[PDB]
């Protein structure tokens, strides 16, 4: 797909 | 829900493809996740691709967004205050929050 899953960092 | 860039009839690739023709990095918006039923995605526009968030909901109402395993847990009461924050620069993203997509 062209949606890449994160978490926030801060 | 309520708020203008809430989309909830909106695939993966939908989304993406409202996001990537969008132009600028910072476009965004909430759907909801297909991985997690009942969660929620802040979804944002960065290099050419989408970077998408996921939200919780939490046992009183809370809204509890996915941050890493060296980061404190972050919630909030409602969506428009974790809206609000992400706005911001350097909170934790990788582009902040600057162009809604509304459905």
């Amino acid at each position: 797909s062209l949606t890449i899953y994160a978490q926030v960092q801060k | 829900m309520d708020l203008p860039y809430y989309h909830g009839c909106l695939t993966k690739r939908e989304c993406e493809a409202l996001l990537l023709k969008g132009g600028v990095d910072g476009n965004f918006l909430i759907r909801d996740s297909e991985s997690v039923p009942g969660a929620l995605c802040l979804c944002v526009s960065f290099k050419k691709l989408v970077y998408s968030y996921r939200i919780f909901r939490e046992k009183h109402g809370y809204y509890r967004i996915e941050t890493d395993a060296h980061t404190p847990r972050t919630i909030f009461p409602n969506l428009q205050e974790l809206v609000s924050k992400y706005g911001k620069p350097g909170q934790g993203l990788v582009v902040h929050l600057s162009n809604p997509i509304m459905r």
